[PDB]
RNA sequence: CCGAACG
RNA sequence: GACGAGCUGAACGCGAAUAUCUCUUUCGCCUUUUACUAAAGAGAUCCGCGAGUUUUGCUCACGCAGUCGCAUCUUUUUGUGGGGCU
């Protein structure tokens, strides 16, 4: 069990930002992140390279494709960042 | 033979609504007027249909006590009854399925209005000296006033922001349930003229009338109108009786009005012209207190349900 | 009235719907069978 | 079996048929899969190669490793497979 | 997972090489395999200037598809799912009448 | 197998 | 994503126990009728029996609870990058 997709599922209801592996960009907000990094996005819009933006209601995301994460700058990390060692 | 014109499709002027095994305390038309929701002491509600079998096609079970008032939504497929069983209980009638069972009284529910323009809203008033309003999509309840005497009679207005209590205090009570977000608001309107307990509410088509039945063997017609005389008490109507069973007899406006019908103890449906304030119909027939009775959304088909088990259900002829 | 009277006509008309719908008087009620003697 | 998802026995019961098979450089490969792998390693018969330039080709048999394979493309005969029917709503 | 809320619902796909796939959804496994039916390939072709870029891009139909994740990238909705009688008796009687 | 009544 | 013993009601149904009766016939007792015999059939009855919620009568018992809205070496989630030709 990493510490890191540990922290990302916990992004649950998260207003957040993606960077994509080949340079698409993607603001949304994460309705789940699962142990393989996979997220499912709702509130979203996605623009591709040199693209127009388009809007989703909806939108899957796999975690292997993924560049970063983009986070809140109204980010409490430090409550996030424990309970990451703790096995459940 | 006889040949008096035929008001309805009914098979016959008079039907007798049989299967219930307890008192009928208050029965119901569909808005589309091809239903009947029955709800007996047997603590069950009967679906009929007004036409061509009046097949009881479905008996909803549920309640632990007597179902003691029901009403439809203003759709017609969504059924409130309140009972003693201090549940009220909102149910999908296509179905056979209970929606919403909320029993936050502490006592008999012996009252309940829905709304009719506006949200899936309903009035309940039981012995708890409580009037409390229901919104259908929260499981809290979302008002609740406290008189200090066992509610009777309960209805929600035409427009959908005031409330009519009435019961054993002697004064039927207009409240303003926007003007009361606080837990002991105090009442806006009381209307006084009754001289012993209010046992049933109706709201007038036009919603600027409201009927109250009282065990003062009296109905009454008070107008509701913020810009009324000093009494708003308009009319008196005599005739029917309450006895020692002190049932839950009810009012009912004509779909137009023209009529009203109150339930009695006499076991005799009545039915006054409004206008003339004098006795139109006087029908025999059943052998219970007469508890609730029912004008016909669209005929002018009265049904009424009784102490006695049984539904009548037919035509006026004159 | 002025729960002079009030009081006693409320908790008469109080008693008297708890008396009707009550668990031994209620409609599916059966009562307990016979013990022995 | 207990672990493996419902698309690789998919992959199996499609097993004897003649099925296509497109790989992440693009050409396309139609032939009879006579059995595959857990890792999608998988062996075709009658071999149709269509190469990135629109290239025909004869091959007698195929075997196509998994990881190197992008979608295939399976007779909807086959997808009245079990798994199918089962999960449907009606 | 979610997306067994998104079993027979319509979807389309993103591929590394850019290529698009639109089909309705069948099964899926862990590995982000997916089963596709009635899918059909849109590929991308380059913007000619002077027409637009939803008039022309290629359409391939693959028919029924499946899919492996390691080239999986991005997956959107595309449209929806495609295409006591009781003991009651009523019985005619007068009403009777005491005198 | 196996016996009682009646007439 | 989750909990019964005893009685009367349920309304549907005949592991291994089986007795009686009626009817239509044959047979045998044989003076007649009962009361019988043993065959063929066709019909009943008795004595009992199993599961659904109906609860009546517990004298038992409960709610941060067992469960919530697979975790780095060639085969899978640690991708082979970069450029550019029609
Ligand atoms: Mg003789
Ligand atoms: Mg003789």
């Amino acid at each position: 069990m990493v510490k890191l997709v540990r922290f990302l599922m916990k992004l649950a209801n998260e207003t957040v930002q993606i960077e994509l592996k080949n340079g698409t960009v993607i603001q949304g907000t994460i309705a789940g992140v699962d142990i393989a990094m996979n997220t499912h996005l709702k509130a979203v819009k996605l623009t591709a390279r040199g693209k127009n933006p388009v809007s989703m209601d909806h939108l899957s995301v796999r975690g292997n494709n993924i560049r970063y994460y983009i986070l809140p700058d109204s980010l409490n990390l430090d409550t996030l960042l424990v309970d990451i060692d703790k096995p459940k | 033979k006889e040949g008096i014109t035929r008001t309805s499709n009914l098979s016959a002027p008079i039907i007798q609504l049989s299967g219930h095994a307890g008192e009928v305390f208050s029965m119901r038309f569909s808005p589309d007027g091809q239903c009947i929701a029955s709800g007996s002491f047997d603590k069950t509600i009967f679906l009929w249909r007004t036409y061509d079998e009046n097949e009881n096609y479905n008996v909803i079970a549920g309640h632990r006590n007597a179902v003691l008032e029901v009403h439809w939504f203003t759709d017609g497929e969504a059924l409130l009854s309140c009972s003693a069983d201090k549940t009220a209980r909102c149910w999908d009638a296509e179905t056979g399925a209970p929606i919403k069972k909320m029993g936050e009284h502490t006592a008999v529910v012996n009252s309940c209005c829905p709304l009719r323009r506006g949200a899936k809203v309903f009035v309940t008033g039981a012995d708890d000296s409580t009037v409390k309003v229901w919104d259908m999509r929260v499981k809290k309840s979302v008002h609740t006033l406290r008189s200090e005497f066992p509610v009777c009679a309960v209805a929600f207005a035409d427009a959908g922001d005031q409330v009519y209590s009435g019961g054993v205090d002697n004064a039927i009570k207009v409240w303003d349930l926007r003007r009361g977000g606080g837990a002991d608001v105090e009442p806006s309107m009381l209307l006084k003229g009754h001289s012993d307990s209010v046992t049933g509410l109706r709201v007038s088509p036009d919603g600027g009338h409201l009927l109250s039945n009282a065990m003062d063997n009296t109905l009454r017609e008070w107008d509701v109108r913020p810009y009324a005389p000093p009494n708003r008490c308009t009319k008196v109507f005599t005739g029917h009786m309450h006895n020692f069973e002190k049932n839950l007899l009810r009012c009912d406006y004509a779909a137009d009005g023209s009529k009203v019908a109150c339930g009695s103890a006499d076991r005799m449906v009545y039915i006054w012209d409004t206008s003339t304030r004098k006795l139109l119909y006087k029908l025999p027939g059943h052998s219970g207190s007469v508890n609730e009775v029912v004008f016909h959304s669209k005929e002018p088909i009265v049904a009424s349900a009784s102490s006695d088990k049984t539904i009548f259900l037919g035509e006026l002829t004159q | 009235l002025q729960q002079k009277l009030l009081e006693e006509k409320a908790k008469k008309w109080a008693q008297l719907n708890a008396k009707r719908y009550g668990d031994k008087r209620k409609f599916g009620f059966v009562e307990a069978p016979k013990e022995d003697m | 079996a207990k672990g493996i998802g419902i698309p690789v026995k998919l992959l199996h019961e499609a097993e004897g048929h003649v099925v296509t098979v497109e790989l992440k450089s693009g050409e396309m490969y139609r032939g009879e899969l006579c059995d595959a792998e857990d890792n999608m390693n998988c062996q075709l018969k009658d071999v149709t190669a269509t190469g990135r330039d629109g290239r025909v080709t004869q091959l007698a048999h195929l075997f196509i490793r998994g990881s190197r394979v992008r979608f295939f493309i399976i007779p909807d005969m086959l997808k009245n497979a079990p798994m199918f029917k089962r999960i449907d709503p009606k | 997972s979610k997306l067994l809320q998104y079993i027979n619902f319509r979807m389309r796909v993103t591929l590394v090489d850019s290529r698009q796939i639109v089909g309705r959804f069948m099964a899926f496994d862990r590995h982000m395999n997916l089963v596709l039916g009635d899918s059909e390939e849109f590929r991308r072709l380059p913007p000619k200037k002077g027409k637009s870029e939803e008039e022309r891009e290629e359409r391939r139909v693959l028919g029924l598809v499946l899919l492996r994740g390691e080239e999986i990238v991005s997956l959107t909705i595309e449209g929806p799912p495609p295409n006591p009688g009781g003991p009651g008796i009523g019985r005619a009687v007068g009403r009777g009448m005491p005198a």
